[PDB]
């Protein structure tokens, strides 16, 4: 299922990558999804 | 280590 949870991607965000693990880039807020941006 | 992603806290 990959981030399943009921909950795709997150809406007005950019993923991208650090300097593995990934993350959606929480620009509009102040952060960055280190797991899940919803699970 | 594992660093976070940039753009951090202003």
């Amino acid at each position: 299922f990959e981030i399943p949870d009921d909950v795709p991607l997150p809406a007005g965000w950019e993923m991208a990558k650090t300097s593995g693990q990934r993350y959606f880039l929480n620009h509009i807020d102040q952060t960055t999804t280190w797991q899940d941006p919803r699970k | 280590g594992t660093p976070p992603p940039p753009y951090t806290v202003g």
